[PDB]
C-alpha cells in the first residue's frame, strides 16, 4: 500500500530538515554586518530605445555585451545596438504571444517561445539578407518560459506542463526530459559555468537538475507562494528566487539551505527578473509597483530604487561585463542604466 | 470699476498658470505614447490659452487708471491681436473637436481605420491662420486716423465707419457659424448614442454635452450679444469691461472641465503628479 | 558631427527603414479587433468556431466581416495556471464567453455552475477591468427538450419560475448578469444561439462597434 | 546567392547604355549595392552606389552629375545607365552587394562582369609592391598605406581586402582589417596601425594567386588599391 | 490504486538520492561568498562606478 511509502517519505523529509538545521551555526547577515555597506546608488538611465509597441520581455544580451535582443506582443524580435541606439534585425514572428528571448554565447542564433507551445530558433549570420526560422521545437504542452542555449547544438527551455525539456538543434527531437515539478516551470537561468541550471516552479520550489545525468539533485523550499525569477550568482555557488510576494530569498548551493532574504514593509506587489552583477554584490529585481529595485545581496538593505518606467518591469538583465543594467516594462520601453 | 477688473484679472491669473502648464505636461505626454485626432487640436487650444494667460498679464499690472495706458502705444496693437485672436480661436477650435466627436461617434469604423492625423493638422493650422488673419484686420484698420491716446475706447468717425461691419461680421462669423455647427454636430452624439445603449452611457454624454454648451454659452453670449447690440445703437458698449472679463474666467474653466472630461485624463493626472 | 563614421550612417538609416516597417504594421495591428474566446466545458465553442470560420496552443481565425478583420483566440487548448499568461490578453477590444443551457443537468456539482466561478473570475479580474464581455448561451435546442422532463429546480433550489424557455433563459441570463461586480465600466452582452437565421456573427460585429464607440470616446475626451 | 549582370558590348563615344544587375538567392530590397569599374590592365575602381530603399545615393567623382542608378525590389533588380560616353570609361563594370550593421560584411559578394567597350581631400591608397613572386608553403606579407587614419573615433578601421583570382570576379577575404570573412580559409590575416595596415599569408597552397586590393571606407569616395600580383 | 504506488516510489527514490549530501556549513559558504564579492569588487562597474569618459554608454 501507499501508507508506508508516505510515512517514509515524510520521515525521510523530516530527516532533511534536521540535517538542514544542524549546519545553521551562523548566519550570512551576522558575517556580513562588519563589513563596509554598499552606500547609496543613483544610477541613471542614459538611452531611449523606443521601437516597441506592446509589452516586453526580453533580456539575454549575449557575449558581446552590445547587442541586446527585445521582444513584445506584437510579434516582432528586435535587435538593439545599445551603444548607437539602432535595430540590427527585425523578425516577424509566427505568434504573437511570445515570452522568450536568448542570443546564444555564439551570438548567431535567437530563440523564441510561447503560449503556442513552439520553441523558434533563428538563424542570424545567414547568406541571405533575411532572418530565418533555423528550426521550430514541439513537444511541450503549455506556455513556453526560457530557451537558454547550453551550446550551438542544445537547448533548454521549461513549460506550464511541469517539465523541463533539452534539445538538439540540429535534430528536432527531445533529448532530455526533467519531470519533477507540480507547478509551472520558469526561470531557468544557465548557471555561469553551463554545466548545471536550475529551475522555479510556481509551487514555492526551485529545483537543480543536472544536465547530463538528467535527474534532480537539489530542491530548495523557502517561499509561500509561486517563484517567477531567478539568478545563479556568477560565482556558482548560490541563487537568487523571486516570488510574486515582495520578497526575495538567496539560496546557497552547497550548503543546500536559505541563507538570507530581502523584503520591506512598503513593497507588497510582485517580483519578477532576478538578475546578478558580474560580482554578486548587488541585485536587481523589477517589482511591480511600476519600478525596479536593487539590493544589497550580503547584507540585507537596500542599495537603489530605479523609477524611471511607466509600466510593470517584466524583463531585467546585467550585461556579462557587468557595464549596464537593461530593463524592459509594459510600456513598450527598453531603458539602460549606468552609473556615474 | 476697478476693483471689478483688477481683483479678477489677478485671480485668473494666479489660478489658471498651474493647471494649465500640468495640462500641457499632460498633454505632451499623451501625444508622446500615442497620438490621436483630438489631442492636437486640445494641445493647441490649451497652448492658445497658455498665450493668453501669458499675455495678458501685460495688460493687467497697470492699476486700470482710467482705460489709459502708460506704455508706449506700439503694444496696444499686439496685446489686442493676440488677446481677441485667442478668444477666437477657441471658439473655433470646440467647434472643431466637437466635429471630431462627432465624426468618431456616427462612424466608429471611419475614425479607426482612416488616420486622420494629417487631417487634424490641417484643420488646426487653417483654423489658427483663419483666425490670426481675421482678427489682424481688425487691428490693422485700427492704427490711425491720420498719455497723448489710448486703445479700445471712444474712436473717431472714420475708425467707428469701418469697425461696426467687421465686428458685426465677427459676431456673425466666427461665433455664430462656429456655434451653429457644434450645435448641428452634437445634436446626433445622443441620438445616436440612445439607440442600443446603456443608461450610464446617455447620462455621461449628455452631462457633458450639457457642460461644455453651457460654457461656451455663458462665457461667449454677454460678448456677442453686446456685439449685436452695438452695431444697431452705434455706439461702443461700457460692459466691454465686463463681458470680456467674463472671457477671460473662460481662460480658467477649460482646464477643469477638461480635467474630469476624460477617465483616463483623471487617472493620468493622478498617476504622473509627483 | 564627427562623419558619422560612414558606414553608420546607412546603419542609422536601415534603423529607420525598420521603423518604417514597425510603424507600418502597428498600425494595421490599430485598425484589426482582436477577441478572446473562453469556454468551460465543451459550450459548444468547436460549433461557433466552425459557424463564424466560414465567413496545442491558441487556434486563430482570420475571418472578416464588413471591412474588419476579427481576431479569435482560443485558450482551452491550455492546461496550465490560467493567470500566468491571463495578463497578455489584456486590451483586447472584446471578450467572447459561451456557456451551455444543458449543463445544469450533467455534473462533472453541475458543469454551469462550474462555469459561473470562471465567468466571475474573468469578469472580475484586474486585467480585464475596461473590457466588454460578450455571452453567448449555446444548446438552446437542447434546453426545449430537456426542461420539459427535467426540471430546473436541481441547478436552482430557489426559482419558482413557469418552467418555460422564455423565462428560465431570462432567469439565467439575470444570474450570469449579477456576477458583473463592476458593472459601473463594464456591459455584458448577452445573445442566443441556433442554427438558423445566422446573426451571431452580426451580433457580435454590432457589440464590437459598441465597443468601439466606448473606447473612441475614451480616446477623444467625451466619456 | 547569385548576382548576373548583362548590357555589355562595343559602343561609339557620346552613346547612352543602361546595365542591368539581376539578383537570384538573397534579399535584394534590405541590401545597398555599389558598381565597380575595372581598366583593362590597370586596377579597379569606384563608380557609384545606392543604398537599400533609395534612400541616399553617391557618385564618383569622374561620373558626378552624369550617370544615374535606379533599382526594382519587386523586380529585384538594379540598372545603372551612362550618358555621353568616353574613352576612360572603357571598363568590366561588377555589380556587388552589401549591409551595413553591427558586425556586417559589406561587399561580400561580388558580380561577375560586363566587357563595355568604346571604339575611339579624397582618402588615397598605396601599395609599395606590385609584383612578387611567391612559393607554395612559405609566408608572405602584403602593405596598404592611406593618406588618412582609417582609425574612426568608434573603437574600428574601415580595411578591406579583395582577392582577384585569374579569371574570376574579386572577393572579399578580411573586413575591417580584424574580422575574418565567410567561407575564406583562416589562412589570411590582416593587422596594422593607423595609415599602415598588413595582411599575412601563412601556409599558402595552391589556387590561391590573384591580385590584391586594399579598400578603406572612412568616407563614401572609396579608392582602391595599387594591387600586389603573386605568381 | 495501482498507478499511486509507482508515483509515491518515485518520490521515494528521488528524496533518497538528495537525502545524504555531503554539505558544507551555511558559516563557511557566507565567507566564500564575500570573499568572492570582494575579490571582484573592483572589477564591477556596479558597486564602483566608472569614469565618464572610459564610459562607453
Amino acid at each position: 500500500e501507499l501508507d508506508q511509502l508516505r510515512q517514509e517519505a515524510e520521515q525521510l523529509k523530516n530527516q532533511i530538515r534536521d540535517a538542514r538545521k544542524a549546519c545553521a551555526d551562523a548566519t550570512l547577515s551576522q558575517i556580513t554586518n562588519n563589513i563596509d555597506p554598499v552606500g547609496r546608488i543613483q544610477m541613471r538611465t542614459r538611452r531611449t530605445l523606443r521601437g516597441h509597441l506592446a509589452k516586453i520581455y526580453a533580456m539575454h544580451w549575449g557575449t558581446d555585451s552590445r547587442l541586446l535582443v527585445s521582444a513584445s506582443q506584437d510579434g516582432k524580435l528586435i535587435i538593439w545596438d545599445s551603444y548607437t541606439t539602432n535595430k540590427v534585425h527585425a523578425i516577424p514572428l509566427r505568434s504573437s504571444w511570445v515570452m522568450t528571448c536568448a542570443y546564444a554565447p555564439s551570438g548567431n542564433y535567437v530563440a523564441c517561445g510561447g503560449l503556442d507551445n513552439i520553441c523558434s530558433i533563428y538563424n542570424l549570420k545567414t547568406r541571405e539578407g533575411n532572418v530565418r526560422v533555423s528550426r521550430e521545437l514541439a513537444g511541450h504542452t503549455g506556455y513556453l518560459s526560457c530557451c537558454r542555449f547550453l551550446d550551438d547544438n542544445q537547448i533548454v527551455t521549461s513549460s506550464g506542463d511541469t517539465t523541463c525539456a533539452l534539445w538538439d538543434i540540429e535534430t528536432g527531437q527531445q533529448t532530455t526530459t526533467f519531470t519533477g515539478h507540480t507547478g509551472d516551470v520558469m526561470s531557468l537561468s544557465l548557471a555561469p559555468d553551463t554545466r548545471l541550471f536550475v529551475s522555479g516552479a510556481c509551487d514555492a520550489s526551485a529545483k537543480l537538475w543536472d544536465v547530463r545525468e538528467g535527474m534532480c539533485r537539489q530542491t530548495f523550499t523557502g517561499h509561500e507562494s509561486d517563484i517567477n525569477a531567478i539568478c545563479f550568482f556568477p560565482n556558482g555557488n548560490a541563487f537568487a528566487t523571486g516570488s510574486d510576494d515582495a520578497t526575495c530569498r538567496l539560496f546557497d548551493l552547497r550548503a543546500d539551505q536559505e541563507l538570507m532574504t530581502y523584503s520591506h514593509d512598503n513593497i507588497i506587489c510582485g517580483i519578477t527578473s532576478v538578475s546578478f552583477s558580474k560580482s554578486g554584490r548587488l541585485l536587481l529585481a523589477g517589482y511591480d509597483d511600476f519600478n525596479c529595485n536593487v539590493w544589497d545581496a550580503l547584507k540585507a538593505d537596500r542599495a537603489g530604487v530605479l523609477a524611471g518606467h511607466d509600466n510593470r518591469v517584466s524583463c531585467l538583465g546585467v550585461t556579462d561585463d557587468g557595464m549596464a543594467v537593461a530593463t524592459g516594462s509594459w510600456d513598450s520601453f527598453l531603458k539602460i542604466w549606468n552609473g556615474s | 470699476n476697478h476693483w471689478l477688473v483688477f481683483s479678477v484679472y489677478l485671480f485668473t491669473f494666479l489660478v489658471g498658470l498651474p493647471l494649465n502648464l500640468l495640462a500641457l505636461v499632460i498633454f505632451v505626454g499623451k501625444l508622446r505614447r500615442r497620438p490621436v485626432a483630438v489631442d492636437v487640436l486640445l494641445l493647441n487650444l490649451t497652448l492658445s490659452d497658455l498665450l493668453l494667460l501669458l499675455f495678458l498679464p501685460f495688460r493687467m499690472v497697470e492699476a486700470a487708471s482710467g482705460m489709459h495706458w502708460p506704455l508706449p502705444f506700439i503694444l496696444c496693437p499686439l496685446s489686442g491681436f493676440l488677446f481677441f485672436t485667442t478668444i477666437y480661436l477657441t471658439a473655433l477650435f470646440l467647434a472643431a473637436v466637437s466635429i471630431e466627436r462627432f465624426l468618431s461617434v456616427a462612424y466608429p469604423l471611419w475614425y479607426k481605420t482612416r488616420p486622420r492625423l494629417g487631417q487634424a493638422g490641417l484643420v488646426s493650422v487653417a483654423c489658427w491662420l483663419l483666425a490670426s488673419a481675421h482678427c489682424s484686420v481688425v487691428y490693422v484698420i485700427e492704427f490711425s486716423g491720420d498719455t497723448n491716446g489710448t486703445c479700445y475706447l471712444e474712436f473717431r468717425e472714420d475708425q467707428l465707419a469701418i469697425l461696426l461691419p467687421v465686428r458685426l461680421e465677427m459676431a456673425v462669423v466666427l461665433f455664430g457659424v462656429p456655434l451653429l455647427i457644434t450645435s448641428y454636430c452634437y445634436s446626433r452624439l445622443v441620438w445616436i448614442l440612445g439607440r442600443g445603449a446603456s443608461h450610464r452611457r446617455r447620462r455621461r454624454v449628455a452631462g457633458l454635452v450639457a457642460a461644455t454648451l453651457l460654457n461656451f454659452l455663458v462665457c461667449f453670449g454677454p460678448y456677442n450679444v453686446s456685439h449685436v447690440v452695438g452695431y444697431i445703437q452705434g455706439e461702443s458698449p461700457v460692459w466691454r469691461s465686463y463681458v470680456l472679463l467674463l472671457s477671460t474666467l473662460n481662460s480658467c474653466v477649460d482646464p477643469l472641465v477638461y480635467y474630469f472630461s476624460s477617465s483616463g485624463f483623471q487617472a493620468d493626472f493622478h498617476e504622473l503628479l509627483r | 558631427g564627427c562623419t558619422l563614421s560612414a558606414e553608420d550612417k546607412a546603419a542609422v538609416e536601415r534603423s529607420k527603414m525598420i521603423d518604417r516597417n514597425l510603424r507600418e504594421d502597428g498600425e494595421k495591428a490599430a485598425r484589426e479587433v482582436k477577441l478572446l474566446l473562453l469556454g468551460a466545458g465543451e459550450s459548444g465553442k468547436s460549433t461557433i468556431v466552425k459557424q463564424m470560420k466560414i465567413i496545442t496552443g491558441i487556434v486563430e481565425t482570420h475571418f472578416t466581416f464588413k471591412d474588419l478583420h476579427f481576431k479569435m483566440f482560443d485558450v482551452g487548448g491550455q492546461r496550465s495556471e490560467r493567470k500566468k499568461w491571463i495578463h497578455c490578453f489584456e486590451g483586447v477590444t472584446a471578450i467572447i464567453f459561451c456557456v451551455a443551457l444543458s449543463d445544469y443537468d450533467l455534473v462533472l456539482m453541475n458543469r454551469m455552475h462550474e462555469s459561473m466561478k470562471l465567468f466571475d473570475s474573468i469578469c472580475n479580474n484586474k486585467w480585464f477591468t475596461d473590457t466588454s464581455i460578450i455571452l453567448f448561451l449555446n444548446k438552446k435546442d437542447l434546453f426545449e427538450e430537456k426542461i420539459k422532463k427535467s426540471p430546473l429546480t436541481i441547478c436552482y433550489p430557489e426559482y419558482a419560475g413557469s418552467n418555460t424557455y422564455e423565462e428560465a433563459a431570462a432567469y439565467i441570463q439575470c444570474q450570469f448578469e449579477d456576477l458583473n461586480k463592476r458593472k459601473d465600466t463594464k456591459e455584458i452582452y448577452t445573445h442566443f444561439t441556433c442554427a438558423t437565421d445566422t446573426k451571431n456573427v452580426q451580433f457580435v460585429f454590432d457589440a464590437v462597434t459598441d465597443v468601439i464607440i466606448k473606447n473612441n470616446l475614451k480616446d477623444c475626451g467625451l466619456f | 546567392v547569385q548576382l548576373v549582370e548583362s548590357g555589355g558590348g562595343l559602343v561609339q563615344p557620346g552613346g547612352s547604355r543602361k546595365l542591368s544587375c539581376s539578383a537570384s538567392g538573397f534579399a535584394f530590397s534590405s541590401f545597398g549595392m555599389h558598381w565597380v569599374r575595372q581598366a583593362p590592365e590597370k586596377g579597379l575602381e569606384w563608380v557609384a552606389y545606392i543604398s537599400s530603399g533609395s534612400g541616399t545615393i553617391y557618385y564618383a567623382d569622374t561620373v558626378k552629375g552624369r550617370f544615374t542608378i535606379s533599382r526594382d525590389d519587386p523586380k529585384n533588380t538594379l540598372f545603372l545607365q551612362m550618358t555621353s560616353l568616353r574613352s576612360e570609361d572603357t571598363a568590366m563594370y561588377y555589380c556587388v552587394r552589401s549591409i551595413y550593421y553591427y558586425g556586417s560584411s559589406p561587399f561580400d559578394f561580388w558580380g561577375q562582369g560586363t566587357t563595355l567597350t568604346v571604339s575611339s581631400s579624397d582618402i588615397v591608397m598605396t601599395q609599395a609592391t606590385s609584383s612578387v613572386p611567391v612559393t607554395p608553403g612559405e609566408s608572405v606579407s602584403i602593405s596598404c598605406r592611406s593618406s588618412k587614419s582609417l582609425l574612426h573615433s568608434n573603437g574600428n578601421t574601415y580595411l578591406y581586402w579583395f582577392l582577384q583570382r585569374p579569371g574570376q570576379s574579386p572577393q572579399l577575404l578580411i573586413y575591417r582589417m580584424s574580422n575574418l570573412a565567410s567561407g575564406v580559409p583562416d589562412r589570411f590575416s590582416g593587422s596594422g596601425s593607423g595609415t599602415a595596415f598588413t595582411l599575412t599569408i601563412s601556409r599558402l597552397e595552391a589556387e590561391d594567386v590573384g591580385v590584391y586590393y586594399c579598400m578603406q571606407h572612412l568616407e563614401y569616395p572609396l579608392t582602391f588599391g595599387a594591387g600586389t600580383k603573386l605568381e | 490504486n495501482t498507478a499511486s504506488i509507482a508515483q509515491a516510489r518515485k518520490l521515494v527514490e528521488q528524496l533518497k538520492m538528495e537525502a545524504n549530501i555531503d554539505r558544507i556549513k551555511v558559516s563557511k559558504a557566507a565567507a566564500d561568498l564575500m570573499a568572492y564579492c570582494e575579490a571582484h569588487a573592483k572589477e564591477d562597474p556596479l558597486l564602483t562606478p566608472v569614469p565618464a569618459s572610459e564610459n562607453p554608454f
